[PDB]
């Protein structure tokens, strides 16, 4: 929820190159050694239409830290991880063709997966900073009613430990408050009560000491 | 002897005369209608040829066509047309094609699986109702939630509301719980499915919940129906494998139950009985009410009750020659009705050593000692003394 | 599951470790006391033997704890060894303090606490020893007891511990006589020991024997351990050899 | 297909239910309401609470109200040992629903297919979590979905995966809670509306003696009072038989549940 | 893991093992104390698991001084150690200053024994090996603060209160105390108030065998009532509600 | 191993041969019979011999 | 659940080790206490394991701790044996301090005290023994009956039963007994005890053992003959 | 072990010195006797604990007798067969551990 | 043990019937793959004719 998916979709479609739609959970299939074949057809499609960017949605299906296994169907899962490495192996006309990949878990990805030659750039997306939070609010608010009572630098400070998707849930939930009123206008107050909707709490702490 | 014969008199004559009738009548059925019926037979015969290529129906589109996928492998875009209707065709059914041009010429087949054999019982119990004798206050409880709203729906609209859904029979072993499920279902003549909860665990991973889909898919078509899940206590610590049944499955099978018995599906009009010997083993949300309603607790039969249970077993037997039958009951305190059936088992075993064919009173006293000794261990009065 | 340490119970109020400790006992040989008003015989059987095991120079399943109380041992002999030393030390402590050779009851009760104590406190192992206590005290005359490894005691007229406890007990109570003779008591111990033990011939060297008597000269208490040759002769009399 | 259960059979006067009606129903019925603001309203909604609070009752009731194809998905149909098979079920279902216009996809009881990633080097829980990964990517999409409202009833949101829970398309998270003291009277009057009863009864007394509880237990006062009606050979129910009926269900509940107190001699 | 430790923290920052001990406090019988400006009245519920149980020779209101009393719930086993320590502290204070012990200060001593959980932790030498499954309502009177009611929590530390309920019925009792309390109360009112709330949170019948009041009134000292006194107040209550 | 042969004839052989005997007695026919002991003594071979 | 260890608490708030300790009490012989007004009678089942068991030297199930307090037990016999000896060193020590004999109220606390201590700690298991302590005060003549349990909680009861099918005797007792008038004659009170004990033995008059405490350091153990006459009265009337 | 389904319990004992010697003979009778009887010597030294032992004694003897190359099977082959089956079962008991306990 | 299994009943079948001992049967070779299992089978196949 830091807007990985959205950036990729947007800026790949912006520059002009082949945008492949490929999913990690897809690569594991119920038929033996067909799942491997499907990695080979994806790279084939990239090589005809090269340069291509292959945006892989998720990366944690094949982002398996196991290929030392015991009595399981897991030997099919890790087989299509190894096939990914063989089709990121140089083999000619593959320089042009890249892989974008979004993931939510880096700690379970393989150490042969993540390392140069394959994934070269390892770019981190943090929880958005105080200013950065502010910026996201105004960018959703440019599609809906905006009042000059509102001050977006106030709201930013009072959101403490809000990721960008939670900040879509400040701005959405403000319009939920505005409708429940029966207003045909959103006020600045509705946004404060938009902050109270998600917090990962319901306005609590649970303690037997304070 | 002469009492047996009165029963034997009606039984022989009436059914064997009906057999002799039906035999002659096979011919006779054709004779009054042989120009509607053979007319219909003719027209049936003419459109469908030979053979009748059996396919398995994937799905129909309601406009007079369907997509079928045969076992012989080719898929065909058929017509629903002639001696077949759109209501008679429902997925997973086996449909009849005419071979030379696939037109759906009828459906005469829905089941042939080995799977559905498992669920159904071809049952004949040796103890039926009123050999549940005693604990009658609490048989009255299972009646109200199983037998009597099937038998009169009248009473449950006179009070209004829904008839209570299901029950859990639970308590100590030997307390006659099994015999209850089998015997209340004798009364009603409803379809008695039976599956054990040591057969709800599977030696294949993630097939366990598929099996649990099968139990109430079966229940729902053959309804009104009484589904016995016997021994659902074996869900909490009894499992076939760990790397091909595993921990995931045990929890999933219970999640599956929830959706069957009060999920959207709802699956009204399946009475569910669950016998479990411990209700503190069972899952908190499966002992949620409104899918199994009230619980009936049984305890080791009490001193007057064990008179009843002794008379049920010794009615078979040749009785005590001196009679000490009433004192047997007295010696026992805090004991099961299974001790009573193991005592008349044990009396006639001592008798079986002699390979005598009578039984005398004295075997009773011996047999009670023998089987009490078996119960008590040498480390109980080792640990203690 | 509950087959661990001693603090923990089983939900059936069983301490598995006392139950197993009982079972330790029947992996060492049969040991029998039979009480008679003429004396007590203590008789024991060897757990195993070979043809060059020396067992005619010493006893090691019959120990004197004092000069009027003696014990037969069945079970682990290592566990036994420490408990026999503790019993014997106490037996003389009683001597020093009161000028009387220790009563049979005080000595059994002491050791019952000690066995119990190793189960109850700490992380220490329970004991897996059954001692048949056969004594004299001038209160109760002749006395037989046996103590469980569990750490409790009961008085007896006959008892069998060690291997083959059930059968050895049955044959004993079948032919038992209330007054008995000392001489008959010795005979009934060989008769039982023959059928329970899986040794082909019952040899003097598979037997230890001691007798405690006040009827072998009165005024005095005489502890008579049988030597190999005395054991060897009495088999003849009973016609096993 | 839908049953005939409305939110007239779902009680309290709960605001909790109205969160359901402004997220699911209102943007399909008239998105004009949300174009006055210019907002985009929620797509998703996370439904959670204690068992027998009416999670499934609102899944029945929301199906009738919209007149939109109701789907519904069992959170334990999605596992076999042949791997990525529950990825086929979830994929094809989600693609199928793009083509229908105005749907509610009701995943019941997800706590399996809603755990978390783990590698253990000898694991087995891994095979199952594959299929949850397909669900995330189908939800957010290659392209965003819309005019598909996805409701999720979770028994345990404590397992529930962090990346379904975050409110990037599950904007509104509403707890469906225990009924209040005067909340429990309204509920109990929907079940006694079918129930044949004689006036001279005070339902607000029968609520007050009952503690905070589930509406499944509230169904166990009505049913239990009713089989005492059959046995007495009275056709109606009255107040006295409600008194015994609450006492039977409260007192029986402690016995089934665990209680092994050190207060059974003191 | 976090809960099967004893000094192991959970990822929310709660010592789970210690958390679990709060549900020990609740299993026992309800006691409801209400502080007033005339004195503190402490009531209990005492369970009878048999008619044969002598409920009137067992108590859970105890004397700690001549102006300090304590209510308790949880393990009477752990109540024996908690009450014994507290009695020692009152007496040793009396030894050292020949002066009344303050209500709060007796509470600090009861919370010191509570701190101890450990087998390695520092502060004081840890000798006690688990939490205590038992709470106190601490009642007294010093004259320089007045009549006071404090609540001891073995998993926390001393809380000042005007009224607290502890036990099984605590949660529902507490609402009623939010509803009906006043600073305009006399002890006479206050006594019929403990009883009026108690009965509703009772599942046993309201009678004198299952009840027992005591007061800290500085003038009268710590006084455990009669069964004859407690039976009177049940009648006066019944008269009041009929009128009402 | 002659006493174990007697023992299995009681509970398996006689209720096959004569099911007239156990009705006259009124004794219900046995379900479980635990054949048990140290391995290799003759446990599988006993239920074979009677078959 | 949380029976892996004693010190760890439990979501359910019940220390499992104590609960299982109770369960162990049911192993041992039944013991029943019934108070009069001038008597307490403390009877116990004396279950005979074999006919080779002495009555010459074999321990009675009832043990006098001091010369006017009496004690029976139900439980693990091994465990009871040190519990009774520990009770006794203190008991006698009570006179060392005060030059007063042992008061029954001080004594129940102490027996509950050794037990509470064992539970509090982690490196010992609790005693699997519940005891009944009967007696009168030295100072006074009103009959006193106490109980200790594994847990370390003590109570007073008018009449109370523990071990071997305790429930069935407890109910029996309620129905027979009257709290308005407890029996004020030693004989009739004995008779109530015998009737209870009859039940758990099923058959025996050589396996019922009766002991009585009376005020002013009278403790007596009843003849086997004397008990059989009471059984004779109870069989005839029935 | 629930009541009313178990009422007969057949325990196999470990067969004694006499008892093993009859099952021992039946597998001798398959082949040809030693013809002076040494079977019983075999059967009384060996305390064994299994009837599986005694069919294997006969297998080993007949394989020693193959080396020997005679129709007749001598008794010296039945001395070696016992000394091997017997020695091997004392290695499952980790020396003379019965002695040490 | 394997010249005992293969070579000795192939040529001297008469001797096994003469003692009254059963023929040898199937031969299992099992163990980790270092062990030389194959090497012997190749060997004995040449010599046994
Ligand atoms: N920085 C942001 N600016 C705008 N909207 C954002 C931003 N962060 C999150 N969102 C909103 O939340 C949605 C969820 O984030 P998105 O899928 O793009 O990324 P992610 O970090 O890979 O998360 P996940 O894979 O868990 O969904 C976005 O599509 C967008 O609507
Ligand atoms: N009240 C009774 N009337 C008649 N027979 C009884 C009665 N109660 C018990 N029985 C007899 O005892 C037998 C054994 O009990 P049954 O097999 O029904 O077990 P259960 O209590 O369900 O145990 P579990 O389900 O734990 O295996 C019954 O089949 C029946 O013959
Ligand atoms: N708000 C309510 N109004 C009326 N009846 C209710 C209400 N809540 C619960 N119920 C009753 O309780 C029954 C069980 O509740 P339901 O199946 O709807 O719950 P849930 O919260 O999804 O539980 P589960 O954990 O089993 O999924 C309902 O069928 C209904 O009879
Ligand atoms: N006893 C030996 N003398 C000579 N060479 C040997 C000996 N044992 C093994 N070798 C050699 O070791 C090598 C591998 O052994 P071999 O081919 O017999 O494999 P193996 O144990 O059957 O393996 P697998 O488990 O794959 O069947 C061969 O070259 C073989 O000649
Ligand atoms: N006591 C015995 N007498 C004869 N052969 C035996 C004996 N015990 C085992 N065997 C032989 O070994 C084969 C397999 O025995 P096994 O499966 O171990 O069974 P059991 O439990 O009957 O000893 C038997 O078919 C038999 O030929
Ligand atoms: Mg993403
Ligand atoms: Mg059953
Ligand atoms: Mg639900
Ligand atoms: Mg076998
Ligand atoms: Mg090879």
């Amino acid at each position: 929820g830091t807007g990985k998916t959205l950036l990729a979709r947007a800026c790949a479609a912006q520059t002009n190159a082949t945008f492949l739609k490929l999913a990690a959970p897809q690569l594991v299939q119920m038929y033996i050694g067909e799942g491997a074949k499907l990695v080979r057809d994806a790279f084939a499609l990239a090589k005809e239409k090269a340069p291509t960017i292959i945006f892989i949605d998720e990366l944690d299906a094949i982002g398996t830290k196991r290929f030392d296994s015991e009595k399981s169907g897991d030997r099919e899962v890790q087989r299509t991880m190894l096939e990914l490495l063989n089709q990121l192996d140089g083999f000619s006309s593959d320089d042009r063709v890249k892989v974008l990949a979004a993931t939510n878990r880096v700690d379970v990805l393989d150490p042969a997966l993540l390392r140069s030659g394959r994934l070269d750039r390892k770019i981190e997306f943090p929880l958005p900073s105080e200013d950065s939070r502010a910026q996201i609010l105004q960018i959703h608010s440019r599609k809906m009613t905006t009042d000059d009572d509102i001050n977006w630098q106030e709201l930013a400070r009072s959101t403490d430990e809000f990721n960008g998707a939670q900040l879509k849930a400040v701005t959405v939930e403000a319009g939920m408050i505005a409708l429940r009123n029966g207003q045909s206008s959103v006020k600045h107050e509705d946004f404060v009560e938009g902050i109270s909707e998600v917090q990962a709490r319901k306005s609590k702490s649970v303690s037997f000491y304070a | 002897t002469r009492c047996k014969l009165k029963l034997l008199r009606m039984e022989r004559i009436k059914d064997h005369l009906l057999l002799e009738e039906e035999f002659v009548s096979n011919s006779e059925i054709l004779k009054p209608f042989e120009k509607k019926q053979e007319e219909e037979k003719k027209q049936l015969e003419e459109i469908r040829g030979n053979p009748l290529s059996i396919g398995t129906l994937e799905e129909i589109i309601d406009d007079d066509h369907a997509i079928v996928t045969s076992p012989t492998m080719p898929d065909y875009y058929v017509s629903i047309l002639s001696f077949v209707d759109k209501e008679l065709l429902e997925p997973g059914c086996s449909v009849l094609l005419h071979h030379k041009t696939m037109s759906i010429v009828g459906v005469l087949q829905d089941d042939a699986d080995p799977m559905v054999s498992v669920m159904k019982m071809d049952k004949s119990p040796t103890e039926s109702y009123s050999d549940i004798g005693g604990l009658e206050s609490q048989i009255q409880e299972i009646k109200e939630s199983v037998e009597l709203p099937l038998t009169h729906p009248e009473l449950y609209e006179e009070m209004g509301i829904k008839p209570p859904k299901g029950v859990i029979l639970y308590g100590a072993p030997g307390t006659g719980k099994t015999l209850l499920a089998k015997a209340v279902a004798n009364q009603t003549s409803a379809t008695f499915l039976r599956i054990v909860g040591s057969e709800l665990i599977q030696k294949y991973l993630g097939d366990g919940p598929r099996l649990c889909r099968q139990i109430f898919k079966v229940a729902g078509e053959n309804a009104p129906s009484i589904v016995f899940i016997d021994e659902i206590d074996a869900i909490g610590t009894k499992r076939y494998d760990s790397n091909s049944g595993g921990e995931r499955e045990i929890q999933r099978t219970m999640l599956e139950l929830l959706n069957q018995l009060d999920g959207f599906d709802d699956r009204g009009d399946v009475k569910v009985i669950m016998a479990t010997n411990k209700i503190e083993t069972l899952d908190p949300a499966l002992i949620r009410p409104g899918r199994i309603d009230r619980k009936i607790l049984f305890e080791n039969p009490d001193l007057s009750t064990k008179k009843k249970i002794l008379g049920i077993h010794t009615s078979k037997m040749n009785l005590s020659e001196d009679v000490n039958l009433e004192t047997l009951v007295t010696t026992k305190d805090d004991l099961s009705g299974a001790d009573i059936q193991a005592m008349c088992t044990e009396a006639g075993l001592l008798a079986l050593r002699e390979r005598r064919m009578q039984v005398t009173a004295e075997d009773f006293k011996q047999a009670k000692e023998r089987v009490m000794k078996n119960k008590v261990e040498e480390n109980l009065e080792g640990l203690y003394l | 599951r509950y087959d661990s340490r001693t603090t923990i119970f089983s939900p059936e109020g069983r301490l598995y470790q006392v139950e197993y400790a009982l079972e330790s006992i029947s992996h060492a040989g049969t040991a029998i006391g039979i009480m008679a008003s003429d004396g007590i015989v203590l008789a024991a059987e060897r757990k195993v033997t070979s043809t060059l095991l020396e067992q005619d120079t010493s006893t090691e399943k019959l120990y004197k704890l004092n000069d009027k109380i003696a014990v037969a041992v069945a079970g682990l002999t290592a566990d036994a060894e420490i408990l026999i030393n503790t019993a014997r030390i106490h037996a003389q402590n009683y001597l020093k303090t009161y000028n009387e050779d220790i009563p049979v009851e005080i000595l059994v009760r002491r050791l019952s606490d000690i066995k119990q104590g190793y189960t109850q406190h700490g992380g220490l192992r329970p004991f897996g020893v059954s001692f048949i206590y056969a004594g004299y005290d001038d209160r109760y005359g002749y006395q037989l007891y046996t103590s469980n490894p569990s750490g409790n005691y009961t008085g007896w007229k006959a008892i069998s511990v060690g291997a083959n406890t059930s059968a050895a007990q049955t044959l004993l109570q079948m032919d038992y006589k209330d007054d008995m003779k000392v001489d008959d008591a010795i005979e009934l111990a060989l008769k039982t020991l023959s059928k329970t033990t899986d040794s082909s011939a019952l040899t003097y060297d598979r037997l230890e024997f001691a007798t405690i008597r006040k009827g072998a000269n009165d005024g005095e208490v005489y502890q008579k351990i049988f030597k190999p040759q005395e054991i060897k002769d009495i088999l003849v009399k009973t016609g096993i050899t | 297909e839908k049953p005939d259960v409305t939110y007239s059979d779902v009680g309290g006067c709960k605001d909790q239910i109205e969160k359901l009606r402004e997220v699911v129903e209102l943007p399909l019925l008239s998105p004009e309401r949300f174009a006055t603001l210019g907002i985009d309203p929620p797509k998703g909604i996370l439904l959670y609470g204690p068992p027998g609070t009416g999670k499934t009752l609102c899944a029945r009731a929301v199906a009738n109200r919209t007149d939109a194809t109701f789907i519904r998905v069992i959170g334990s149909e999605l596992v076999q040992k042949y791997v990525g098979e529950g990825a086929r079920m979830v994929r094809e279902l989600f693609e199928m629903a793009r083509t229908k216009k105005a749907c509610i996809i009701f995943f019941d009881e997800i706590d399996a297919v809603g755990g978390a990633r783990f590698d253990d080097g000898a694991g087995g829980d891994n095979e199952v979590q594959r299929t949850m990964l397909e669900l995330i990517t189908q939800l957010d999409g290659f392209d965003p979905r819309g005019n598909i409202k996805v409701m999720f009833a979770t028994n345990r949101p404590n397992t529930l995966d962090p990346a379904l829970l975050r409110p990037g398309r599950i904007d509104r998270k509403v707890e469906f809670s225990l009924p209040d003291l005067e909340g429990r009277a309204n509920i109990f009057r929907i079940h006694s509306k079918s129930m044949s009863v004689e006036r001279g009864i005070r339902w607000e007394l029968i609520s007050r003696l009952c503690p905070n509880s589930t509406g499944a237990e509230l169904r166990s006062v009505c049913t239990e009072a009713g089989m005492f009606a059959i046995r007495a050979r009275r056709k109606v129910a009255t107040e006295k038989d409600f008194l015994k009926a609450v006492d039977k269900v409260i007192s029986g509940y402690k016995k089934f549940s665990s209680t092994s107190r050190y207060m059974q001699y003191n | 893991e976090y809960d099967r430790g004893v000094s192991t923290f959970s990822p929310e920052g709660r010592l789970f093992q210690v958390e679990y001990s709060l549900e020990a406090i609740k299993l026992g019988s309800t006691a409801i104390g209400i502080a007033t400006k005339e004195g503190v009245v402490l009531g209990v519920e005492k369970r009878a698991t048999s008619p044969l149980l002598e409920s009137d020779s067992i108590e859970k209101i105890v004397e700690i001084d001549r102006h300090i009393g304590c209510a308790m719930s949880g393990l009477t086993a752990d109540a024996r150690s908690m009450i014994e320590h507290a009695r020692t502290a009152a007496v040793t204070h009396n030894l050292y200053y020949d002066e009344d012990i303050n209500v709060e200060s007796l509470t600090q001593s009861v919370c010191d024994l509570a701190l101890r959980f450990g087998e390695g932790a520092s502060g004081e030498e840890r000798l006690m090996s688990r939490p205590f499954g038992v709470a106190l309502l601490i009642a007294g009177h010093d004259a320089d603060d007045g009549y006071q009611l404090f609540h001891a929590e073995p998993s926390g530390t001393f809380y000042r209160y005007n009224a607290k309920a502890i036990g099984s019925g605590s949660e529902g009792a507490q609402a009623e105390l939010l509803n009906e309390w006043h600073s305009s109360l006399t002890l006479k009112e206050a006594e019929l108030l403990v009883l009026k709330i108690l009965k509703q949170v009772m599942e046993e019948k309201l009678d004198e065998n299952n009840a027992q009041l005591s007061c800290i009134t500085k003038q009268d000292g710590f006084k455990i009532y009669d069964n004859e006194k407690t039976a009177e107040l049940i009648k006066e209550l019944k008269e009041k509600e009929a009128a009402e | 191993l002659t006493k174990q042969i007697k023992e299995i004839k009681e509970v398996i052989e006689l209720p096959v041969k004569h099911p007239e005997l156990f009705e006259s007695l009124g004794i219900a026919q046995p379900k479980g019979v635990i054949l048990y002991g140290p391995p290799g003594t003759g446990k599988t071979l006993l239920a074979r011999a009677v078959a | 659940g949380y029976d892996r260890a004693l010190s760890i608490f439990s979501p359910d708030g019940h220390i499992f080790q104590v609960e299982y300790a109770l369960e162990a009490v049911k192993r041992g012989t039944c013991a029943v206490g019934v108070k009069g007004k001038n008597c307490v009678v403390l009877g116990c089942e004396r279950r005979s394991t074999l006919k080779l068991q002495d009555t010459r030297i074999t321990p009675s199930k009832v043990s006098k701790i001091d010369s006017h307090v009496v004690l029976s037990f139900s439980g693990l016999n091994a465990d009871s044996r040190i519990l009774i000896e520990k009770a006794r060193v203190e008991a006698q020590s009570h006179r060392l301090t005060l030059e007063d004999p042992v008061t029954v109220e001080y004594l129940t606390r102490y027996v509950a005290g050794v037990q509470q201590r064992y539970t509090q700690s982690g490196g010992v298991r609790p005693f699997g023994v519940s005891t009944l302590i009967a007696g009168f005060d030295p100072r006074d003549d009103e009959p006193k009956l106490y109980q200790t349990e594994p847990s370390g909680i003590y109570s007073s009861w008018s009449a109370q039963t523990i071990g071997r099918n305790s429930k069935t005797v407890r109910e029996f007792l309620e129905k027979n007994y009257d709290r308005k008038e407890p029996p004020a004659t030693v004989e009739e009170c004995v008779k109530l005890t015998v009737r209870s004990l009859l039940e758990v033995v099923q058959t025996g008059a050589k396996n019922i053992e009766i002991t009585v405490v009376k005020p002013d350091s009278d403790i007596v153990a009843l003849s086997s003959e004397e008990i059989n006459q009471y059984v004779t009265q109870i069989e005839q009337e029935k | 072990l629930r009541p009313g389904r178990i009422d007969r319990k057949i325990e196999f004992p470990p067969p004694s010195v006499a008892a093993r010697a009859e099952i021992l003979r039946i597998h001798s009778r398959k082949m040809n006797l030693t013809r002076g009887i040494n079977l019983r010597k075999v059967a009384e030294k060996m305390n064994g604990c299994s009837g599986a032992d005694v069919k294997g004694v006969c297998t080993e003897a007949g394989m020693y007798a193959l080396r020997e190359r005679r129709i007749h099977v001598t008794q010296e082959d039945f001395e070696l067969a016992v000394g091997k089956v017997m020695n091997k079962n004392q290695e499952t008991a980790i020396s003379v551990a019965k002695l040490f306990k | 043990e394997i010249r005992e299994a293969v070579e000795l009943p192939l040529v001297q079948a008469d001797l096994y019937e003469q003692i009254g001992i059963d023929p040898p049967r199937g031969v299992l070779l099992y163990g980790p793959p270092g062990t030389g299992k194959t090497m012997l089978v190749k060997a004995v196949a040449n010599s046994t004719k």
